[PDB]
């Protein structure tokens, strides 16, 4: 007998990838605005999480997220770049979100940001638990969803010859979890 | 400096690895937590839950409130059994979608005893016999009511106790089994008497069944197969 | 050497990581310090401090000297407030640009008591009535002096103490506001008695208004949001 | 940070690395081991095992039955061997294919002693003497039972005692001897008497042969020389 894997935080606390946000180099050719992608925190896309979560009605998490940025090339061009850096910003709930590439977020010293350098380890932080609330809320019968921030990345290289598209996976890893009031899960139907 | 010397295994990310990570948000001051009720420690704490089983899971039935119930009627009696239940809680329909269902298809292997809880939902007045039978894994079921009463079983009275708790043990080679594919073994419930009732009351009632798992029982390996 | 394994997270430069870091001038003796008058260790120190409040933000008062006196006059004696002041000290144009206010726009969240203080800028001689009232959030704030007389109020007599320090509650759900978007209280102060004067004495006094926070005060999780 | 200072060697992946790592199963209950019986601690645990010796390598005999069995017989009472058997555990072709031999083609060194140890598979009536004759390293192998007499020996009588278990001993100018190339001994066994037998009982018998390390033997620096 042993009820260790059973337990919420060997349950929940798992590296599971929650998004892959693309952003291009920023290339003066024709460039849209795809140079930066932003993401709010959310896990009511990965069925995963969710469906794991919504077993339970309320829950307190730290939130380990790492990130894994895979660029390349984009024209079969005889292509050429030096290594790129990329600012992966961490905004905090109720805080402003970038609009463009050169906005003031960006240099903003409340915004936490990592630098990462490509060809290196995977970036990481460790988001606490920053809920108004004592406890997330998964369910909510009342009138007036939860903020746990959001992610911004853009390259910091600027005036680059060929264009360079990258994907920055994002792998929320929930760690010293509580969870509370368990619910009949749902089905996989409505996902 | 200290010289070191760095490892195979260095610059990887295994996203089972448990190491400290810089906070980005150090010197915010999180919300503390209260003591609300209902905090759960474990999985298991939900598998121990009696969850109605679905038997009738036809075209018709399935999906509704019909599909777990059971009709005890008044037709010749045949000893075939009223539900015959296999004790594949992961590869069993039925048990499939109950809660220890639910929990198992999160995991790869499990290990301990089920208790199943028939609920006659029946008149006050009613009366009867119901034979409870549990054939053991490796056996083929009991197709009458004689074979099933000459192995283990439990002569339920439908007068005098409306519920009925029989405890499955914990028999296999190995020390857990898998949660898919082979045997496990049978609940069974054949009539051993047709239901009595007095005066006009209904000749067609119902018994409903509950599964769940017993504090002996254990999962591990986690296998997650949602997607879409 | 020493075997190590660089985990995740090796030579990315998080903005809020807090390491050592080799001094560039480290034979150099710095000049010591002193002890100066009026060292803050605290952003709230600031915010404990009563500064004014702009009750008149029009377009002529406004950034002015008049922006913040509020004129009791001789009219026809209208149960509606003299001053109708929301408790949204970030979400309120009048208590956003007070000191509180300029440290609460660097902040998302913050709980606490505030104390308001109006002052009686008249004459020695007048004489008078005013009821100061306090509408809790929630509520639709007090139209006649009656309604705000039967809620929490203060009687503050002109005549006799001139000013009155009236301190509002903590009062909220979550264990801690927004600083922006919805209720939090409303201030209101009405005449009871239009203001009595002896002789050719000016019939037209001023108030003024007061706001800090008190030492219950707190704000967390910073938010610059200055640029150009 | 800890200023280090990354040595030569670093991020080389050394087969013969021993490190910790990362598991990827960290959160796991591994099944517990149960007693079972015959663990092995050490491979010299089956190279003390007497296991049959091959003596006939010949084109019919080999890959059979009869490869093993050493047939004495009743013919013209030559001074030659019955058999004669080099000490080159690992480079005799006889020696090489026993589990002894199987072990020492896995090592490049060995030392320690060896017993060998005939046995007799005739009749019960049947009485004779053999003389089983070793000859140490160096030496020409004895060609006349004189000459083996003289140099250490067994006379071995098949009529009290059916087997005979004579111990070779370690004599090596280095601690530790090759598994390749040159030499190491001879056993070898005569008739010192042609075997006699009473009535019919057929003249032809049997003398198997085992062999097996003994507890001083030792081996190493693994050599696995095993591909296709």
């Amino acid at each position: 007998r042993s009820r260790s894997e059973s337990s919420i935080e060997s349950f929940f606390a798992r590296g599971a990838c929650v998004t892959i946000m693309t952003v291009d180099n920023p290339a003066s050719t024709t460039n849209k605005d795809k140079l930066f992608a932003v993401w709010k925190i959310t896990y009511k896309d990965t069925v995963q999480l969710r469906r794991k979560l919504e077993f339970f009605t309320y829950s307190r998490f730290d939130m380990e997220l790492t990130f894994v940025v895979t660029a390349n090339f984009t024209e079969t061009n005889n292509g050429h770049a030096l290594n790129q850096v990329y600012q992966i910003m961490y905004v905090p709930p109720g805080a402003p979100v970038p609009e463009k590439w050169d906005d003031y977020t960006w240099q903003t010293s409340s915004n936490p940001s990592i630098f990462y350098t490509y060809g290196t380890a995977p970036a990481r932080i460790s988001v606490p638990y920053v809920g108004i609330s004592n406890a997330y809320s998964h369910f909510y019968d009342g009138f007036s969803l939860n903020d746990f921030g959001i992610l911004a990345v853009r390259v910091v290289n600027d005036h680059n010859p060929t264009k360079v598209t990258s994907k920055i996976r994002v792998y929320l890893k929930p760690k010293h979890i509580r969870v509370w009031c368990p619910r009949p899960p749902r089905a996989v139907a409505y996902y | 400096g200290l010289p070191v010397m760095n490892t195979p295994g260095s610059n990887q990310y295994l996203t089972a690895d448990n190491f400290q990570s810089p906070c980005a948000l150090p010197e915010f001051d999180v919300t503390p937590p209260i003591d609300i009720p209902g905090e759960v420690k474990n999985m298991m704490e939900l598998a121990e839950i009696d969850t109605m089983i679905p038997f009738d899971l036809s075209a018709t039935k399935k999906n509704t409130m019909e599909m777990y119930r059971v009709r005890l009627s008044d037709k010749p009696h045949t000893d075939d059994p009223i539900l015959c239940l296999s004790l594949s809680p992961a590869s069993d329909p039925r048990l499939s979608h109950t809660m220890l269902g639910e929990i198992l298809n999160y995991y790869t292997h499990w290990a301990g005893s089920l208790k199943f809880t028939f609920l006659f939902c029946g008149s006050m007045m009613a009366t009867g016999k119901l034979l409870v039978s549990y054939a053991p894994p490796g056996a083929d079921p009991p197709k009458k009511r004689k074979e099933a009463m000459l192995g283990t079983h439990v002569i339920w009275d439908i007068g005098l106790q409306s519920s009925c708790t029989m405890v499955v043990p914990w028999i296999s080679n190995t020390t857990y089994r898998q949660t898919i594919d082979t045997e496990g073994g049978y609940i069974s419930v054949f009539y051993q008497t047709r239901i009595v009732v007095p005066l006009s009351t209904p000749r067609e009632m119902d018994i409903l069944g509950f599964v769940s798992a017993c504090n002996d029982f254990s999962v591990r390996l986690l296998r997650d197969t949602t997607h879409i």
